[PDB]
RNA sequence: GAAUGUUACCGCAAUAGUAAUUGAACUUAGUACGAGAGGAACAGUUCAUUCGGAUAAUUGGUUUUUGCGGCUGUCUGAUCAGGCAUUGCCGCGAAGCUACCAUCCGCUGGAUUAUGGCUGAACGCCUCUAAGUCAGAAUCCAUGCUAGAACGCGGUGAUUUC
RNA sequence: UGUACAACGGGGUAUUGUAAGCAGUAGAGUAGCCUUGUUGUUACGAUCUGCUGAGAUUAAGCCUUUGUUGUCUGAUUUGU
RNA sequence: GAAACUGCGAAUGGCUCAUUAAAUCAGUUAUCGUUUAUUUGAUAGUUCCUUUACUACAUGGUAUAACUGUGGUAAUUCUAGA
RNA sequence: AUUCAUAAUAACUUUUCGAAUCGCAUGGCCUUGUGCUGGCGAUGGUUCAUUCAAAUUUCUGCCCUAUCAACUUUCGAUGGUA
């Protein structure tokens, strides 16, 4: 899917196209507002932690 | 590690405070520091002429 | 963790709760095979290699199990392990 | 694999166990076994059947706590630039606030200007 | 099934032999469908041709509009009430027997379906899926 | 099941039986072909029909588990706990048995028929045929599967004393 | 005369659905008494609540067993 | 002076005659039986609440749109995160 | 015609309202401070009245049919109390 990531300390924001489904399976069964560690979805985001703030499904 | 679009760059807030007490608490001035000269002015050029167009202080 | 898989990862043997009905325990090595085979329980069974090479895109499928049932076959079993049974039911009068 | 809950008794439903029933109003009921399915069909109230989760909850038996509340005592404490003013400028303005005599100087000059203006108006009339 | 089927279907436990009267789930004006045949059914001595979820049947309208009665039309079974097993292992069943009126190509006579429809029927017939409300 | 020295175990295989079947969808492909209208097939994939052999993890059925609970009438002074009502009746009900009402499984080699061919005379040419020969059907025979001749056979263990 | 077998017993597993007994300021109410209550007491009262997912049953073709108690040389026949 | 917030208005108008036979409606009453934005005219020295610090009255608090930026769906006067 | 208008007592409120709003003009008095006063408006606000309304309402009045003579009242029909 796509990841609309925002860093509000700098106010910056960027989308990342993410493939390779076993790294996006860490997002599954997680509610909006729960925090997930970034090293599971990628070693590029290793040491990061994201809070799920929203999103859009297909359609 | 630092991300290229999120943690490297920064974007400024678009507007400064408009209410007098909002300016006074944004800058931590005083009871009486005459907030009229701590107003954020955004320099803009129409042609070769430039002007600052600060906000109108409210309350 | 004979009955455990990589997805389950709760250590338990292949033996169902209370033992296999009319058989007992599986303290030895075993062959889990899909479906049903002739014979009843406790019967000597001979297992033979295939007499031909079968491709069929069904003989060649690699199988990785996700979960193995270890609930009791002596009834409508609800719990896979006594630990899970205890966690669901809380403490009882026998438990002190 | 997902473990379902019995709609009558609250028992955990492992794969391939029990039955599923779709009522005519498109509502889904799951039963771990024929006992709970038959009780539901006989229209028994689960709140009055002594071994169900609903009964034990209503009668407060074997009470247990999941009582987890997470509240963040979070103050952002973050400072950022504004388009008109850079962070360095903001810091300078915050720094110079104590003991400002600029207000006094301006007031005096301005008071003089007001007096001059009032006089100018009188002169213009005459 | 037959011509207008989009894909195949796993075997569902047959619950509607010939002579069965199922409710009519659409808004065509029919109240029930009396099953007289099953499309694609096999042959066996004394065995009644029986229909399952997602099957195309040939049916008559026993109760309903006079322009719909006294003639044979295709129908599609959308609710089964006899329990059947999916390959994910659930035995499920609806509360009633229901089908909708269709042409031989699979397009519905009506434009709306009341109640739920089966997922196996919705995948097999796309117009049933389009006019269906909730799919289970 | 007597008799093949006795008794035991592991085998061989004469002969006899034998089984799988049919369709749809996707793709090939709106392609070949055709002025157009229309409109295939081979290979591949996913399923299904009829049949067959098992099996009972699950789902459902069955209930003298007379296992637990409930209910009527009467009898045991009452209570408790029971008897009787030809299994008193009702709900649930393990186990066993069982259902295309449940699940699993159902092999690949050779030889041929029709037919199409090769070489090649008869008949200086030609010809699938006469001599010789290639490919070929849900056919046949094997592989495989079931019994094992109670007068078919082999290997091996042990073989009694007061 | 033993990682022996059995009968019991214990544990597990399953079924049902909360045992008898005791207690209660629960209980539609209805009677008696006075020290005429502000839980008045006594009596009766389907039912309710607690002890109590309790009690009962559980191999007869369920699993298991450091427990208890026992059992372990009767008959007939067979030889190249 | 766009946008957007806020306030008004969108219950007027215009159309039709399906229903409706003590219903509508007409003329005549009643509100000592009630609601009423707006117009018009009048009309709130008392409000620091243990009312001595609690309290700024030369005037206290929080958002949020528009906007910037990142986006999703074939599609709608759809909207999400920052 | 009133238990009316209005007023007074004891309280009650989970508490309403009693201007932290906007434009022009900027003048007078001095203890000359950004001191004190100060005009014409705009919007808002409690209640009463008024206006524009609304809702119920009194009396009398409607075509053809008895090949409609009894209708209403379980499930409000007519009245009473709350
Ligand atoms: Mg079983
Ligand atoms: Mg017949
Ligand atoms: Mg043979
Ligand atoms: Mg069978
Ligand atoms: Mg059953
Ligand atoms: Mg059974
Ligand atoms: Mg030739
Ligand atoms: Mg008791
Ligand atoms: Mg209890
Ligand atoms: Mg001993
Ligand atoms: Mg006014």
């Amino acid at each position: 899917m796509k990841l609309n990531i925002s860093y509000p300390v700098n106010g910056s924001q960027k989308t990342f196209e993410i493939d390779d489904e076993h790294r996006i399976r860490v997002f599954f069964d997680k509610r909006i507002g729960q925090e997930v560690d970034g090293e599971a979805v990628g070693d590029e985001f290793k040491g990061y932690v994201f809070k799920i703030s929203g999103g859009n499904d297909k359609q | 590690q630092e991300l290229e679009g999120l943690t490297d760059t920064t974007v400024p807030k678009r507007l400064g405070p408009k209410r007098a007490n909002n300016i006074r608490k944004f800058f931590g001035l005083s009871k009486e520091d005459d907030v009229r000269d701590f107003v954020i002015r955004r320099e803009v050029t129409k042609g070769e002429k430039t002007y600052t167009k600060a906000p109108k202080i409210q309350r | 963790a004979n009955g455990a898989t990589s997805f389950d990862r709760t250590k338990k043997t292949i033996t169902p709760m209370g033992g296999f009905v009319h058989y007992g325990e599986i303290k030895n090595d075993f062959i889990m095979v899909k479906g049903c085979i002739p014979g009843n329980r406790k019967r000597i069974v001979t297992l033979r290699k295939s007499l031909y090479t079968n491709t069929s895109r069904k003989a060649l499928e690699e199988v990785s199990l996700k979960w193995i049932d270890t609930a009791s076959k002596f009834g409508k079993g609800r719990f896979q392990t006594p630990a899970e049974k205890h966690a669901f039911m809380g403490t009882l009068k026998k438990d002190l | 694999m997902k473990v379902e809950i019995d709609s009558f008794s609250g028992a955990k439903i492992y794969p391939g166990r029990g039955t599923l029933f779709v009522r005519g109003d498109s509502k889904i009921f799951r039963f771990q076994n024929s006992k709970s399915a038959s009780l539901f069909k006989q229209r028994k109230n689960p709140r009055r059947i002594a071994w169900t989760v609903l009964f034990r909850k209503h009668h407060k038996k074997g009470i247990t706590e999941e009582v987890a509340k997470k509240r963040s005592r979070k103050t952002v404490k973050a400072q950022r630039p504004i388009t008109g003013a850079s962070l360095d400028l903001i810091k300078e303005r915050r720094s110079l606030k104590p003991e400002v005599r600029k207000a006094n100087r301006e007031e005096k000059l301005k008071a003089n200007k007001e007096k001059k203006k009032a006089e100018k108006a009188a002169r213009k009339a005459e | 099934s037959g011509n207008g089927a989009q894909g195949t279907k796993f075997r569902i436990s047959l619950g509607l032999p010939v002579g069965a009267i199922m409710n009519c789930a659409d808004n065509s004006g029919a109240r029930n469908l009396y099953i007289i045949a099953v499309k694609g059914s096999g042959s066996r001595l004394n065995r009644l041709p029986a229909a399952s979820l997602g099957d195309m049947v040939m049916a008559t309208v026993k109760k309903g509009k006079p322009e719909l009665r006294k003639k044979v039309m295709p129908a599609i079974v959308v609710r089964q009430a006899k329990s059947w097993r999916r390959r994910d292992g659930v035995f499920l069943y609806f509360e009633d027997n229901a089908g909708v009126i269709a042409n031989p190509k699979g397009e519905m006579k009506g434009s709306a379906i009341t109640g739920p429809v089966g997922k196996e029927c919705a995948d097999l017939w796309p117009r049933v899926a389009s006019n269906s409300g909730v799919v289970v």
